[PDB]
């Protein structure tokens, strides 16, 4: 088999049928506008026939065309077109299935010929099939066949007669004689090449033998419409498309079998049926009291007609078919007549309502064919089916009643108003008003359906015989009466799959309907269906459905879940994941299948089934032999938990631990929200003038630290952003920004990430930091019995992590969540907490990113560089061991206090520390290569600190950054005072990445001087070799025949600017100026030490001398090696060509630099590095990545 | 070699960044996330030479270059490889960005919480 | 995985081709063997995606071009990588060309192997 064949062919069938409908309607004179307006052509009565001016329509059929025009005017062109195309597709598929199985009376193949391709078996036996379906004019058909002209007309008439006979058999799928579709029948179907030919030669006959394939192609017929509808609010006309789904056989079997078998075992268990079906779970026993209660409430016995099945969402009808199978088994147990059993199942206990008309038609066809397979005589009997679709009712009942002449045959002088007959009529009429978009969510009482059954039998008698116009009125009125009766009657079992909506997919009218008629679970539609099914479910009934898993565990629906557990009990659970269920293709949706008992029955123990682990193909035999019974859990156990989520891994010890335990709900609060100026109101910490923000705290004119919440951090870190709040956030107030909890601003406490991706973790939140939305904060109460340290220690416990995972399965958290997690008190937890926070603070201040920067640990120790590296690694591992000991002690003491063992994964065994190698790296490549990467990174950080200290921000003799002002103002005074007395700083502020040691202040020479000064004169050679080896290990590719100084110079030229950019997250402060491919000119300038005259200064002091040197060098090399023919001659010629190119590039860069230099532009730090980088021009390096925009040239 | 990753891991990381940024930046239309997709593609490209070669040799990305503008004008080759990876990442990420922002539309639909 | 050959294998193959060329073409001048070394370097090319990637990931070859003229102007990474490999082979063969010249003229000295 191949469902892909029909999956591809069905949308194409839809397209071709739509094209045929449109072309036939145009040939009928009916046209559509580009605005959707309907155009009607008038056929003048020239003679016996009529004509719209181009097409001579038959006059006798003209009133039918006018009726079709009226239908179009009532509905619309496009809706009528899709209706006709869908109906014709269904009819063609039905006839194809009919002929393939040979159920037809004539026993021939209509759509094709079994032996001859592109031919019809009906053409072989025209006399026989004609005498079979159209007994009149058989001789005429035979002689016309032998007349020798086209017989495709005869084939069309034979098809029409067969369709009429089928309609006489079942009317829902086939139309009566003299219908509108007959005049609209495509002319292509009357041709040698036809859509029927394509569908009979394309789809394999061996694949056609399965009715599941028929349901599959029914679902595939609406695929592109589903593609188009998604992404916007689904229109009411498009709502039935959104209600199109498919379900796997095994889940449907499980639901229906569990419900009917629970009823059966309740009645009497000795019946051998429980051996017959597959998916059923035996209920267990807990106490004799509940068993006695259920034995009291259970019935002694039932009858097959007593049990009834409701299908609020009929769809294709798989659920109803499985119900048919189990009901047939029950009837066989009764021992009734073999051929009467299917008839009895058809007559009753089927019902089933649908939103779309043709879905109901196909479901009825499937039921009729299943009965036909059971018994071949059922087709002749022609028993009406209860599967109908909810049709909109907007007609005047008075006119129909006058046409019905009902007023005088059984009872103008309308007196049935006193008999409530008119009253029930207009009540039902009003109930269904604009109900097509509403669906099956209309509630009706049972007295109404009793009276409606009486009136329905009356209408049946009237339609059987009487006045023809009364017959028409009864036919018009009957669907409303029958649908009202079906929707108002109560049912024993309601098993169906609710439609799957989108967030705001439903119409605004549906939004209002849900808002007014359901105060609970109004955010969705599946809960709507299940609640209404509970309304339609009688006492002690079973409601089995496959809903989403969101409402099993969510902060919303807490009232819904509480009410349903207080008033109902659920017998069986089945929690499927993203792949176990086959209802939706893809992991986006995650569904759960449940069956709930109507009676509350107080507390009862359910059985549970886990399926998230694997997929459907595995989950079938996994469910056959489950391993997740979890019978120990009880209803009272489930209700005793915060928010009442259904927990599969619930421990009574755990839930008992939760109770009688304090849980904060006031100390934690929410932050402030900016109204959309975050790009301008929040910035990175080192971009602003550090002299104004970190220092000069009295002014407060600069920004303030902010918390947002990033990577999971346990104790300290994750704070590198600032926000402007001058004059109590005057700019934010002018921006109309929401400021909540203003009283806790710049206050000491703790902060936890609002929406994390790994788990729950809160870190100490220092005093004086502004607090923002995201990374929400907690604030201990004044004179509170619990210190903040103790609360942090309690929350860091893995028990709290497991509890958080349980209460909110989603990794996202909220204020309501932190209102719920428990907290305890101890007199040693806070000491471990403060030790841990101090350790984490040291670790986070170990690097340059934090403003509490501690000096490089390598230069702090004297000796060999390898000695310093070993000491640094010793410090790292000592920190790690102390941290893990403290964490284990905390977990052990909290476990001892709890008394119930708890287990977590990657919560306690994992710690957050940069010293820990596996945390900062992938952890999957533990081959000791990560140790080498650590070595290379450490050496690179040392080199970066050296180049920073060379250039004026850091002074090795002092502590921390020594210059942080803007505009190169206030630097000479520091020099005179003695800040840089040990190591001088380049006065011009320009670091040239020039050739090998040509300029006075080449970076390589300065770094060599630095490494010499730090570690003496005797070990400098081996230290330089060690640094070069570390660089060549992992940061840069190893090179052959390279000296240490060459290695460090090559690292500085390439893969140093990239590393510096990565370190500061695309916000560089050592800006780079480059010339291009030749790299003739390369310089580095400090952002905070940039002056407007620096451009011209460096243009006149670093470019023209280099240009002169290049010119002298090329002249000398041109003179050198004259008339030489050795290899060195070619080498020198290539070198001189290369530096000729470099000279040309340098000259162009000089021209551009002089053109930009006269402007003497100046930038402001508060603007941000992005806008300044864009403003500088094309002389800057790598602006596309930094500013996310292409460079410009002037 | 010392590195063994495919384009799939880099794409997953970039997709995670895109989700994080559509959450922080509060973008509700389909035109104010071009910066978001740009940064998501930019912060995903590997930096180590062996890593870039490994992802270059893996499936999911194409050796040919779609646009000339993305090509940097340098004598370095690993720069060009990073540019190619960046282009592939941004193309696929912008392809999935519509669905991601549509998902965030559910959250922005309500005024207190998506699920309320 | 799919390819494990490194740069020195290509070096060996190019060296052998240069030996064959100096043996066959009867070259007795550096400028005469310039075309020989050029063609020897030209032939030794991996000519395969995984092969070129593995050769690039190997050691003994610079990751940055020395000449801007060698730039092949095309939107294909494989062409650029092949150009770099060819340039490196050319440089190495030029560095080790005169020894084969000397050997060939010593085995060809006087009449064949030093006869007349």
């Amino acid at each position: 088999m191949n469902t892909n064949n029909i999956k591809k062919y069905a949308p194409q069938a839809r397209n071709d049928f739509r094209d045929a409908v449109i072309q036939k309607l145009t040939t009928l004179g009916i046209a559509a506008d580009k605005k959707g307006n309907l155009q009607i052509a008038e056929a003048e009565t020239i003679g016996e026939t009529v004509r719209y001016g181009q097409f001579d329509y038959p006059l006798s059929t003209l009133p039918r065309r006018e009726r079709l025009v009226k239908r179009a005017r009532e509905q619309g062109f496009e809706v009528l077109v899709e209706h006709c195309a869908y109906t014709w597709f269904n009819r063609l598929c039905a006839i194809r299935y009919m002929e393939l199985h040979g159920y037809l009376d004539h026993g021939f193949r209509m759509l094709s010929h079994p032996e001859t391709p592109t031919a019809f078996e009906v053409l072989d036996h025209v006399p026989e099939v004609a005498e079979a379906l159209l007994p009149e004019s058989k001789a005429q058909l035979v002689e016309m066949k032998l007349s020798g002209n086209q017989d495709e007309a005869l084939y069309r008439e034979l098809l029409l007669g067969q369709c009429h006979a089928l309609h006489h058999a079942m009317p829902f799928l086939f139309e009566a004689v003299d219908d509108e579709a007959e005049l609209l029948l495509p002319d292509n179907l009357t041709r040698t090449d036809s859509i029927l030919r394509g569908l009979v030669d394309d789809i394999p006959e061996e694949d056609w033998e399965q009715v599941e394939v028929i349901g599959w192609l029914y679902q595939f017929y609406i695929s592109e419409k589903k593609d188009a509808v998604i992404g916007k609010v689904v229109k009411s006309e498009d709502i039935p498309a959104a209600t199109q789904l498919f379900t796997p056989n095994w889940i449907v079997q499980y639901l229906v079998q569990n419900s009917v078998g629970r009823q059966w075992l309740q009645t009497y268990p000795d019946s051998p049926l429980k051996d017959k079906m597959e998916y059923y779970i035996e209920p267990a026993e807990q106490t004799p009291e509940v068993q006695a209660q259920l034995a009291a409430i259970t019935p002694a016995s039932i009858e097959p007609e007593s049990i009834k099945v409701l299908d609020p969402a009929c769809g294709s009808g798989h659920i109803l078919t499985e119900a048919y199978n189990v009901l047939k088994a029950i009837y066989e147990e009764r021992g009734y007549r073999t051929r009467d059993i299917p008839q009895l199942i058809l007559e009753n206990n089927i019902f089933g309502l649908d939103i779309d008309d043709r879905a109901a038609q196909l479901s009825g066809f499937a039921m009729l064919m299943l009965a036909r397979q059971d018994d071949r005589r059922i087709l002749g009997r022609g028993v009406r089916l209860n599967i109908v679709s909810l049709q909109e009712s907007k007609l005047d009942i008075a006119e129909v009643w006058t046409k019905l002449n009902f007023h005088q045959h059984m009872q103008t002088a309308l007196a049935n108003t006193d008999s409530a007959e008119y009253k029930l009529l207009m009540r039902t009429l009003a109930l269904f008003t604009s109900a097509k978009t509403l669906g099956s969510l209309i509630q009706v009482p049972q007295e109404d359906e009793a009276a409606l059954k009486a009136f329905l039998e009356g209408l049946y008698r009237l339609a059987v015989e009487g006045d023809i116009q009364q017959k028409e009125a009864a036919a018009e009125l009957i669907p409303y009466i029958q649908q009202a009766w079906i929707l108002a009657q109560r049912y024993d079992a309601v098993v169906a799959n609710p439609p799957y909506m989108g967030g705001k997919g439903m119409n605004g009218d549906l939004k209002e309907f849900a808002k007014k008629q359901f105060p609970d679970s109004k955010s969705d539609l599946f809960a709507m269906f299940m609640q209404h099914a509970f309304s339609l479910l009688k006492e002690n009934g079973f409601n089995a459905q496959v809903n989403m898993q969101s409402w099993m565990f969510l902060s919303s629906y807490e009232a819904l879940r509480g009410w349903l557990l207080d008033n109902k009990t659920f017998i069986t659970m089945a929690h499927l994941g993203a792949r176990a269920f086959g209802q939706i293709s893809g992991e986006v949706v995650q569904t759960t299948a449940w069956v709930i008992k109507n009676n509350h029955s107080g507390f009862y123990k359910p059985v549970f089934f886990r399926l998230v682990d694997d997929n459907e193909e595995h989950k079938k035999n996994n469910l056959l032999n489950r391993m997740n019974c979890f019978k120990n859990t009880l209803q009272n156990d489930f209700k005793k938990i915060p928010g009442s989520p259904i927990a599969y891994w619930a421990t009574l010890a755990f839930i008992n631990s939760f109770l009688k335990l304090p849980a904060l709900g006031t100390r934690a609060v929410k932050g402030l929200d900016t109204n959309g100026s975050i790009d301008v109101f929040l910035r990175r910490w080192p971009e602003v003038s550090i002299n104004s923000f970190d220092a000069l705290g009295k002014g407060n004119s600069k920004w303030f630290p902010i918390a947002k919440g990033g990577e999971l951090r346990k104790w300290f870190g994750n704070h590198e952003y600032i926000i402007n709040y001058e004059n109590d956030g005057i700019e934010l107030r002018k921006n109309k920004a929401n400021l909540r909890n203003k009283d806790m601003y710049f206050q000491e406490g703790g902060t936890w990430t609002v929406v994390s991706t790994t788990g729950f973790s809160m870190r100490y939140m220092p005093k004086g930091f502004l607090f923002d939305q995201g990374g929400s904060a907690v604030f201990c109460e004044n004179n509170d019995e619990l210190s903040i340290y103790n609360i942090l220690a309690c929350m860091n416990s893995k028990y709290i992590n497991y509890s958080a995972s349980l209460i909110c399965p989603t990794l996202n958290f909220t204020t309501g969540d932190v209102r719920k997690f428990p907290v305890i008190k101890n007199n040693h937890l806070e000491d471990l907490a403060k030790k841990a926070i101090e350790i984490s603070k040291a670790d986070w201040n170990q690097f340059e990113t934090s403003w509490e920067f501690s000096k490089n640990k390598l230069i702090e120790h004297k000796g060999n560089v390898a000695y310093s590296y070993a000491s640094y690694c010793n410090f790292q591992d000592k920190l790690y061991e102390q941290l893990v000991n403290i964490e284990k002690n905390i977990n052990n003491i909290i476990e001892e206090i709890l008394g119930f063992k708890i287990e977590t994964t990657e919560n306690s065994e994992l710690i957050t520390l940069n010293s820990n190698k596996i945390y900062r790296y992938g952890q999957s490549e533990t081959n000791d290569t990560f140790l080498n990467r650590h070595r290379s990174d450490t050496i690179s950080e040392l080199i970066s600190y050296s180049v920073g200290c060379q250039m004026g921000r850091y002074s090795l003799d002092r502590e921390g950054l020594v210059y942080a002002h803007e505009g190169n103002k206030g630097f000479a005074d520091l020099v005179a005072e003695g800040a840089y007395k040990t190591f001088p700083a380049d006065s011009d502020g320009i670091l040239p990445l020039m050739d090998d040691e040509w300029f006075e202040d080449d970076v390589t020479s300065r770094v060599k001087e630095f490494v010499r000064t730090v570690w003496g004169e005797e070990h400098l050679q081996e230290n330089l070799e060690f640094i070069a080896e570390s660089l060549c290990l992992y940061a840069i590719k190893p090179k052959k025949g390279e000296s240490a100084l060459e290695t460090i110079r090559r690292y500085l030229s390439t893969q140093f600017w990239k590393d510096h950019m990565k370190m500061y997250k695309k916000r560089p402060i050592y800006w780079l100026f480059s010339s291009g491919k030749e790299k003739a000119f390369e310089c580095l300038v400090y952002l905070h030490r940039y002056n407007d005259a620096t451009l011209s200064r460096m243009r006149t002091e670093y470019v023209v001398p280099l240009l002169a040197r290049y010119q002298a060098n090329i002249d000398r090399l041109n003179d050198q090696l004259d008339e030489a023919s050795g290899g060195e001659a070619t080498r020198l010629k290539r070198e001189r060509d290369s530096l000729i190119k470099k000279f040309s590039e340098l000259r162009s860069y000089d021209d551009r630099l002089r053109h930009y230099a006269d402007m003497r532009i100046s930038i402001d730090l508060d603007d941000g590095v992005k806008v300044n980088y864009g403003k500088f021009g094309d002389l800057l390096a790598d602006v596309k990545a930094i500013t996310g925009n292409a460079p410009e040239v002037i | 070699a010392m590195s063994n990753m495919t384009y799939n891991n880099v794409f997953d990381h970039a997709y995670e960044m895109l989700k994080e940024n559509i959450r922080y930046d509060d973008i509700r239309d389909t035109d104010d996330l071009h910066d978001a997709i740009h940064m998501a593609a930019d912060n995903a490209v590997p930096h180590y030479y062996a890593d870039i070669f490994s992802v270059m040799a893996s499936e999911g990305i194409d050796l040919e270059f779609e646009d000339s503008g993305l090509m940097p004008d340098t004598k370095d080759v690993i720069r060009i490889l990073q540019a190619r990876i960046y282009e592939q990442l941004t193309i696929d990420l912008w392809e999935d960005a519509e669905d991601l922002l549509n998902e965030y539309l559910e959250e922005v639909e309500e005024y207190e919480e998506d699920e309320e």
